[PDB]
């Protein structure tokens, strides 16, 4: 609705099904049928027409070439489309990064850091891994205690 | 249409041009 | 000085010696004393004998002549080895141990060349240095 | 078990191919459950 | 260091500052104009460029001068009040 | 030729002096460095530049630079 | 003499007569004591 | 030696190298023996009147080839349907079947056919002649010989300029902007209306007839009483045959808005309009700066003046009057910005707005345009970049930018390029990532599964513009919108008129497959900046070498030590952004051709569906369009195409060979070409004969420079092949 | 300073600037750069100590 067309009542997304399920069915013509390539060609079948159904009743809009376009400016009406799935990924990501710096810093303060970077502990790895899940508190807290951000007079840097 | 006297015309002027170039060029080179 | 009556390691000759630069601008020359008749590795490329006594060779540089006193003073045991530089006039000089004793240990004599006075960070930048004779020293 | 065995499989590579084909099963097995999702169900 | 002496205009005064505000001679010709000239010209300048603008917002094929000259006092007056600031925290 | 030059960081190790292709390093008297020897580049007209003293340096910043300059035969290597 | 006749009588010129000439000079130009 | 008379540590080379560095030193005078600051600039003003006078003589070499070897007489009569032939072709390589092919002219003689647009550039101007074309190279030619004399008098004792007059800014500025923009519009905004809108016309006046014709009916009464409004009634009718005095108007001075109807290109009183008041805004912007009266500003006193109060930007711009005033460098850098930027603008402008008559017909003209001003855009922002790179290493003075905007930048130099970094690899993996799926999808034959998204922003700004392809209603796509109230009798109409007409490339319709190339683009802007800017900022000292500013700026290394220092140049990073700049202008050029070509054969459908995965641009623009090009020859017979078949073959041979010089480095050479000597030295009958430079390999940073060099000229010379030869074949 | 303590680099051109290392010996004989200063991290030399002078390192705390 936004500039395209809803894609459940497109002529172009229902031509782009009757092509996929009829270049599916001529595959399976030449085929025997109960034979494992009937039921493999059968299941390919009906798993397009499914796909094509679910993106129809999703809401998903449909340009003239007939393919779902996304709508990733902010509007509610498409969060699906790109924020919720980049929100799980920012987490994801995340709890990736807070745990792997836990360990960095696990492995600094150990006899052998190298060692343990190369040869893990993995029962602390583990310990960060399930640490991970509250990393957006856990990473805030770091940063106001001060214990994220090092000092400029701290670094290393080059001569100008 | 461009006749040979006014082709002649344009080279004498290219002719003085590259001769200000040779002495532009010295004139760098120093 | 220089003896050019010493024989030379019966090397059996080889493409990676002198050439004509050698006679027109500069050819090295390398002499040590063997205690016997070894087998060593030319700078230029193939096996020679080098002799029992005084051995003197000529190459067309001074990083081949100390390549080569490098090999006899690691492989072999050799230390007496002396270079020397030759032009076209017959104006061999002597360049290795230049003072009798190797570079590598202090002797009193030398005098510091290129020596500065404070770390490579109090340098002086091209700006300060631009349209000047100063040095960025 | 070998502690020097656990080691070697606490070794880096070891650790990052096994992860790596965990996480491949779990995309593979989200995918062959749940295909075809090119957006989140709102 | 052998760079040759910069050439500047005639009269060329140091308007660097870290005070609250510039020295006054950032304002030129009018460095002796007083805070309350130019809050009042800030003002004056803002009423009739707006009203100005608003007799061409339209914009006809002919439109008049002396609206087009006095459209020009609403970014004027921007200035005029900048001025008007640092002239009351250099002491007038 | 290029141009080898040594500051005050020199510690006397000799590394400088022994990874020398050539003959252009050799050590002096010093006073400011517990060995009492200093790096000095006399023959710098036989360098060639191959910075082997400047990777034979313990030194945080090298005490020994070598500043690529003018080409020449010997400069160069060129042995024809 | 008409001016048809003038690029047979110059791309040869300028193509071979005047890259040799140049080259040449260049040449003891630049080798040269 | 004497070959490099500026620098005797070359003339004493004795190899190659010295030939090889003369040549490539020659012109950076600062580095030269015993060079003073007055020498430096005054050489650099004499080198400016010649090629100043080297770019007078190619236009009116341009001009003369047109009027003599040209068609443009017969190319003035009818332009939408004969080809313009650049100049004759005289090779004696030809064979008469090439001859043939060439003779496409309709001119009896073998023929180029410009694809320069100078003649749709003279029509518009009003040329109509040869006699015309032939008076102005004339003119041309005159003013290259007053420039060559100009530069040759300036080095004279009595006539050589000073550094306080080089230094003097105010005074150039005023100038600058007041007369040599200004009034410069201002004259062609002259020429618009006393030469060039009459012929459009089909009023002929020149020399002989501008002092006794009128521009317009009511004379200069309109403009010396105010009723200026005079000049714009009765402009040309919308029938109007651009030449011909059917349909035409009086108005000299417009802003009607769009296209003319049948030239398709901006309306002359609208042009003329443009460059009067532009004229007019310069002359009084060159009287902002203080000169040998007491009104103006000093830009000292400005730049010294603006330090917010804050203390965000330390010493704000204190020290930059001087910085930038003694390094050349710095205002070399900021040049070649401004004019790359200006030269993309002009690239984009002269497509959307076509302004000369007929140039949106000419398919193959349009497109090398385009693709020759986004190069030249391209190679100026390099340049512009290593200039300030050089400035860092040579003019930078500490002390003098102690905490201004500079030594920050220098200060927080890891945070932007950390920064830069980050951006360049999420935009990367994520367009190369969306860019996989697709293919991967379509593959395996479910293009339903490809992530397409919408260019939502790009259609908003679209939609504010006046389009209604998109249903947004926001600025101008709405009636009601006080942004369209206010413009509603000026030039709306007309623009509305343009932007929502199919027929032109005033904001193209854009989809998915714009959205992705657009992410690409900005990919390589940003890897290139990221390279460009930590060469730059980085030139002075890294944590690897901390004393770069002794070094230089395009040293070769610094040895194997440290863990190897290949490439710890600021020339390196040029080096290594020449790569990028190309890939990145590579794909601009590769996305605006393809776009228009599809569009021009009105099969935009392709590009709409197959602009979404590799597989499509490989196929569908490449492999497709290349076919009349590799056709051009082949074993049964040969058509005009075939220059650029080989020319196409010619740049993928240059690309390959600078492969040589980029992959293989400098001991593997020097240790063959010592047996090569070595053989020489020793064979009979050619130790006759001896060289008088040692012949060496090549340097590193030589090398370097010939591998670029090769890479581009192979890049250029393949894509303008390409691009030519595909639009001409195909239309 | 004295021995075993942690010092912070103050020499721009050295790879530990801004860093802390351990002061292994300083010598009082009055050469240019007495204080010995050990890291754990390695340069890109390979090297793990160098030679600096007082007014090069300051004691943190
Ligand atoms: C751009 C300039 C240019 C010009 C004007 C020419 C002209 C010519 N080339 Mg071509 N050629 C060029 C560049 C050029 N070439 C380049 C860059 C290459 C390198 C790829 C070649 C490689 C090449 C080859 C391999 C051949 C030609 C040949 C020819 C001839 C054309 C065919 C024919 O029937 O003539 C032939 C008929 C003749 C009667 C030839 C007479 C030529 C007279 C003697 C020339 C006078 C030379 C002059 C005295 C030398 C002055 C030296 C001074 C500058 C130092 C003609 C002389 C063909 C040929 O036969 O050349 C001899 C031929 O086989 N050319
Ligand atoms: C008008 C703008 C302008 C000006 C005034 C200068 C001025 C200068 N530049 Mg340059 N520069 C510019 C634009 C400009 N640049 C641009 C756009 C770039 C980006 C590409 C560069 C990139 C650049 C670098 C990276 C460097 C310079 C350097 C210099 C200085 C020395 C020039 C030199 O070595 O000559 C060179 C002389 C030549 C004859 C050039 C030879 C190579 C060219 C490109 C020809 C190759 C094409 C080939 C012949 C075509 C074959 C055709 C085919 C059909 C066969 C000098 C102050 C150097 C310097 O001194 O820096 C400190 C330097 O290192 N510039
Ligand atoms: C490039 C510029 C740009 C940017 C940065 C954004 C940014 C945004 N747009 Mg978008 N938008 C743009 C251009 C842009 N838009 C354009 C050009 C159009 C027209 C084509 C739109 C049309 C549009 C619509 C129609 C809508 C947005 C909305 C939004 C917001 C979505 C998230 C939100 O509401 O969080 C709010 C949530 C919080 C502050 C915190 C939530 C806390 C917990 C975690 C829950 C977001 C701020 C939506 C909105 O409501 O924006 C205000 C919305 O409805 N945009
Ligand atoms: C299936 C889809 C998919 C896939 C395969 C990837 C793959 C990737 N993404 Mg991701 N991404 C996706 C969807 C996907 N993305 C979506 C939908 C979004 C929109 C929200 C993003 C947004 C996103 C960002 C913002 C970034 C990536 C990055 C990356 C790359 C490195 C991630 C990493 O190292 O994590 C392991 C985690 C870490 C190393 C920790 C640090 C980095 C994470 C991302 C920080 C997360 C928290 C932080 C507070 C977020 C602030 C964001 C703000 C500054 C904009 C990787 C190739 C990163 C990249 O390209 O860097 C160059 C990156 O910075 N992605
Ligand atoms: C710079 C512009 C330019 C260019 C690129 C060309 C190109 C050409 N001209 Mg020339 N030509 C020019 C200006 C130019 N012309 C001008 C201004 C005139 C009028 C005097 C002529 C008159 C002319 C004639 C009469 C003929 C050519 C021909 C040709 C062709 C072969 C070269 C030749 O014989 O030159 C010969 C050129 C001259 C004798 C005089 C003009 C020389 C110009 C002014 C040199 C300018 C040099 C430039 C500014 C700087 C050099 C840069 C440096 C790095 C090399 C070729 C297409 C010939 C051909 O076969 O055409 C199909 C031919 O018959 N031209
Ligand atoms: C197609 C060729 C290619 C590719 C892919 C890259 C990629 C990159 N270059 Mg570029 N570069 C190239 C050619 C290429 N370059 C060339 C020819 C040159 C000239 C010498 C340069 C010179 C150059 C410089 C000088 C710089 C870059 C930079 C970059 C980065 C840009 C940011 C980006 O896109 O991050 C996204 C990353 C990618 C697109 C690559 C990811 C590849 C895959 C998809 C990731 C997944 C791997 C997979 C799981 C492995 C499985 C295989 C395994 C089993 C063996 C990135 C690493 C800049 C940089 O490092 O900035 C951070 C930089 O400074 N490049
Ligand atoms: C297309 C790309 C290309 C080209 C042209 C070459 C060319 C060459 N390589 Mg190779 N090389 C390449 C890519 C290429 N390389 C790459 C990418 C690498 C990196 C891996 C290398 C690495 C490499 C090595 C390590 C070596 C070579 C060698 C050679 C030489 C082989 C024998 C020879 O001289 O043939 C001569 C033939 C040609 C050069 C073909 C083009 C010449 C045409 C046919 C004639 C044109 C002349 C024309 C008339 C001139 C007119 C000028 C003017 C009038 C316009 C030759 C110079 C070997 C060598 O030198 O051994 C002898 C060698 O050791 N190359
Ligand atoms: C869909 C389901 C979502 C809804 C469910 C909501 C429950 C969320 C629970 C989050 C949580 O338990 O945080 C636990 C963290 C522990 O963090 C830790 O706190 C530590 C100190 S201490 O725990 O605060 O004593 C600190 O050192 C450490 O770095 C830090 O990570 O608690 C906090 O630090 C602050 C909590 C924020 C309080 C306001 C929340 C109001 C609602
Ligand atoms: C019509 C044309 C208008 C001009 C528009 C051009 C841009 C304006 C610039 C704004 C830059 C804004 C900016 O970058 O400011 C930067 C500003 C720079 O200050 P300086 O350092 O120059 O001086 C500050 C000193 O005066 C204090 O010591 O620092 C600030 O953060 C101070 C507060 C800014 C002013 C706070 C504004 C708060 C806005 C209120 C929220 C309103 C939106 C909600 C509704
Ligand atoms: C035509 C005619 C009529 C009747 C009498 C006459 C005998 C004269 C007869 C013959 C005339 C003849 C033979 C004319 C010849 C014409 C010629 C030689 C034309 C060539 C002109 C060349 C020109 C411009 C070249 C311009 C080059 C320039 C700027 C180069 C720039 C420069 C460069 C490249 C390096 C640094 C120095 C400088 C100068 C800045
Ligand atoms: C006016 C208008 C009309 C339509 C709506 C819109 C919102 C667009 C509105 C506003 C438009 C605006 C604000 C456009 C903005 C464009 C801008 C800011 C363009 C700037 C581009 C900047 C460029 C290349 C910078 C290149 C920098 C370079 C080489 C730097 C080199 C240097 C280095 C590396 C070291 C020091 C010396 C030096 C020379 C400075």
């Amino acid at each position: 609705v936004a500039g395209l067309t809803p894609c459940k009542d497109s002529k172009d997304f229902q031509r782009r099904l009757d092509g996929s399920v009829k270049k599916l069915k001529t595959r399976l013509a030449k085929y025997e049928k109960g034979t494992p390539p009937a039921l493999a060609l059968e299941k390919q079948i009906e798993r397009t027409q499914a796909r094509f159904e679910r993106y129809g009743k999703a809401g998903l809009l449909c340009g003239t070439d007939g393919l779902p376009h996304l709508i990733t400016d902010g509007r509610w009406s498409h969060s699906g489309e790109f924020v919720i799935p980049g929100l799980f990924f920012l987490y994801i990501a995340g709890w990736i990064g807070w745990v792997g710096r836990s360990y960095v810093l696990f492995a600094r303060e150990s006899d052998k850091p190298t060692e343990k970077e190369i040869i893990l502990d993995v029962p602390a790895a583990l310990s960060f891994v399930s640490t991970g899940f509250i990393w957006p508190v856990s990473a805030f807290k770091e940063f106001t205690s001060g214990n994220l951000i090092a000092d400029e007079s701290e670094i290393t840097v080059s001569p100008r | 249409m461009i006749s040979d006297t006014q082709i002649f015309v344009a080279l004498i002027l290219a002719l003085v041009s590259l001769v200000l170039a040779i002495r532009l060029g010295t004139a760098l080179y120093q | 000085t220089l003896n050019l009556q010493i024989p030379s390691p019966t090397f059996e000759g080889s493409t990676g010696g002198w050439l004509r630069a050698a006679e027109v601008e500069e050819k090295y020359a390398i002499t040590w004393t063997s205690g016997k008749e070894q087998v060593f590795e030319m700078p230029t490329g193939g096996a020679a004998i080098m002799r029992k006594g005084e051995n003197l060779l000529y190459l067309a540089r001074k990083e081949q002549c100390l390549a080569l006193g490098t090999q006899l003073k690691t492989g072999f045991k050799i230390t007496d080895y002396k270079i020397y530089r030759i032009f076209p006039s017959g104006e061999v000089q002597y360049l290795h141990p230049k003072d009798g004793v190797f570079p590598e240990k202090v002797n009193a004599g030398r005098i510091g060349v290129g020596n500065v006075s404070h770390s490579i960070g109090k340098n002086l930048n091209p700006s300060q240095i631009k349209f000047t004779n100063k040095s960025f020293n | 078990m070998d502690s020097n065995f656990l080691k070697y499989l606490s070794t880096a590579p070891v650790l990052l191919t096994v992860w790596l084909s965990f996480t491949a099963g779990l995309v593979i097995e989200a995918n062959r459950f749940f295909p075809d999702m090119l957006y989140f169900p709102m | 260091a052998g760079y040759s002496p910069v050439p500047s205009p005639d009269n060329t005064k140091e308007t660097y500052w870290e005070t609250k505000a510039p020295s006054s001679q950032v304002l030129g010709i009018g460095k002796d104009v007083s805070s309350g000239n130019y809050i009042v010209a800030s003002v004056v300048a803002a009423v009739v460029g707006a009203a100005c603008t608003g007799q061409c917002i339209p914009l006809t094929v002919s439109p008049n001068p002396v609206f087009i000259l006095g459209s020009f006092l609403l970014p004027y007056s921007w200035a005029l009040h900048v001025a008007a600031w640092i002239q009351r925290n250099n002491g007038k | 030729s290029h141009a080898v030059k040594v500051y005050d960081t020199c510690i006397g190790c000799t590394q400088c002096v022994r990874a020398c292709p050539c003959d252009v390093l050799e050590m002096v008297s010093w006073d400011g460095c517990k060995a009492g020897q200093i790096a000095s580049a006399p023959r710098t007209e036989d360098c060639i530049g191959c910075k082997r003293c400047e990777t034979a340096c313990p030194t945080d910043f090298l005490s020994v630079r070598v500043y690529l300059g003018g080409e020449t035969t010997r400069s160069m290597g060129l042995a024809y | 003499m008409t001016a048809a006749y003038l690029p047979s009588i110059l791309v040869p010129l300028i193509g071979l007569i005047f890259p040799g000439f140049v080259m040449g000079f260049a040449f003891i130009y630049i080798e040269q004591e | 030696t004497k070959f490099p008379k500026f620098s005797q540590a070359l003339a004493q080379d004795p190899a190659t190298r010295r030939i090889w560095y003369g040549l490539a030193t020659a012109h950076d005078f600062e580095s030269h023996d015993g060079m003073t600051e007055e020498n430096l600039y005054q050489k650099i003003f004499a080198s400016h009147f010649g090629h100043l006078a080297i770019i007078f003589l190619w236009t009116s070499g341009n001009l003369f080839h047109v009027a003599w070897q040209g068609n443009f007489e017969q190319w003035v009569l009818n332009p939408l349907k004969v080809k313009p032939v650049a100049h004759a072709i005289w090779d004696p390589h030809f064979g008469q079947p090439a001859v043939k092919a060439f003779t496409k002219g309709g001119v009896f003689y073998p023929v180029n056919i410009a694809t320069s647009g100078v003649y749709h550039w003279w029509y518009t101007i009003g040329m109509r002649t040869n006699n015309d074309l032939y008076a102005g190279s004339l003119f041309l030619l005159f003013l290259s010989g007053v420039f060559l004399f100009a530069g040759w008098l300036h080095l004279q004792p009595k006539f050589r300029p000073g550094l306080s007059w080089f230094k003097n800014n105010e005074s150039r500025l005023n100038h600058h902007l007041s007369g040599l923009f200004g009034f410069s519009s201002l004259a062609w905004a002259g020429h618009l209306i006393h030469i060039a809108i009459p012929e459009a016309r089909g009023q002929h006046v020149g020399w002989d007839n501008f002092t006794k014709t009128l521009p317009h009916p009511a004379g200069l009464t309109p403009f010396f009483t105010g009723n200026w409004s005079l000049y714009a009634d009765n402009p040309d009718t919308a029938n109007h045959i651009f030449g011909t005095s059917e349909g035409s108007g009086s108005a000299i001075l417009t802003f009607l808005g769009g296209f003319h109807p049948q030239t398709q290109a901006l309306w002359l009183t609208d042009i003329a309009h443009h460059h009067l008041a532009i004229g007019v805004v310069f002359i009084f912007a060159g009287h902002m700066y203080r000169t040998n009266w007491g009104i103006g500003h000093s830009l000292k006193e400005i730049l010294d003046a603006h330090r917010p109060p804050g203390g965000r930007l330390g010493a704000g711009h204190k020290g930059l009057f001087e910085t930038i005033t003694n390094s050349l460098h710095f205002q070399l850098g900021l040049a070649l910005a401004s004019i790359g930027v200006i030269t993309s603008l002009v690239a984009q402008h002269m497509y959307a707005l076509p302004a000369y008559a007929f140039i949106a017909k000419d398919y193959t003209t349009q497109a090398a345009l385009y693709t020759h001003h986004q190069y030249i855009a391209g190679f100026l922002m390099v340049g512009a970049f290593a200039h300030g790179a050089i400035f860092f290493v040579r003019d930078y003075d500490p002390e003098q930018n102690k905490n201004n905007v500079l030594a920050r930048m220098l200060e927080h130099k890891e945070a932007i390029i950390s920064h830069l970094s980050w951006v360049s690899l999420f935009l990367g993996f994520h367009t190369l990532g969306l860019y996989i799926h697709n293919d991967v999808v379509v593959a395996f034959g479910t293009p339903e599964k490809q992530i397409l998204v919408e260019p939502v922003f790009a259609q908003w700004i679209q939609a504010s513009s006046g389009k209604a392809l998109y249903g947004f209603d926001v600025l101008l796509s709405s009636s009601n919108s006080v942004a369209t109230n206010a413009s509603n009798n000026i030039w709306l109409p007309g623009w509305l008129d343009a932007i929502n007409s199919g027929k032109n490339s005033l904001f193209l319709p854009i989809g998915p497959g714009d959205f992705l190339v657009h992410h690409a683009i900005a990919l390589g802007l940003h890897t290139t900046a990221l390279i460009l800017v930590k060469g730059a900022l980085d030139a002075r000292g890294s944590k690897l070498m901390p004393d770069k500013k002794d070094f230089g700026y395009s040293f070769p290394c610094d040895g194997p030590g440290r863990g190897g220092t290949c490439d710890i140049s600021a020339w390196d990073a040029f080096y290594l952004s020449m790569f990028w700049m190309l890939n990145t202008i590579g794909w601009v050029t590769f996305y605006w051709h393809w776009k228009h070509v599809t569009i021009w054969q009105g099969n935009a459908g392709q590009f709409n569906e197959s602009s979404t995965y590799i597989m499509g641009w490989l196929r569908d623009y490449l492999w497709l369009n290349s076919s009349p090009l590799i056709n051009g020859y082949n074993p049964f017979g040969m058509n005009s195409l075939a220059v650029w078949a080989w020319m196409f073959l010619f740049g993928h041979l240059i690309w390959a060979t600078g492969f040589m010089f980029l992959i293989s480095w400098r001991g593997y050479w020097q240790e063959l070409i010592e047996t090569l000597a070595w053989a020489h030295e020793r064979t009979p009958l050619a130790n006759l004969v001896r060289w008088k430079d040692k012949p060496v390999a090549l340097s590193i940073v030589q090398a370097r420079l010939v591998g670029l060099i090769h890479f581009t000229v192979g890049y250029v010379f393949t894509y303008a092949a390409f691009v030519i030869a595909s639009t001409t074949g195909k239309f | 300073v004295k021995r075993g303590s942690q010092v912070r680099i103050l020499r721009k051109e050295s790879y530990w600037y801004q860093d802390v290392g351990t002061v292994a010996t300083i010598d009082t004989s009055g050469i240019r750069y007495p204080v010995v200063v050990r890291f754990e991290k390695v340069s890109y030399s390979g090297v793990n100590t160098n030679n600096f002078s007082l007014d090069e390192v300051v004691e943190v705390v």
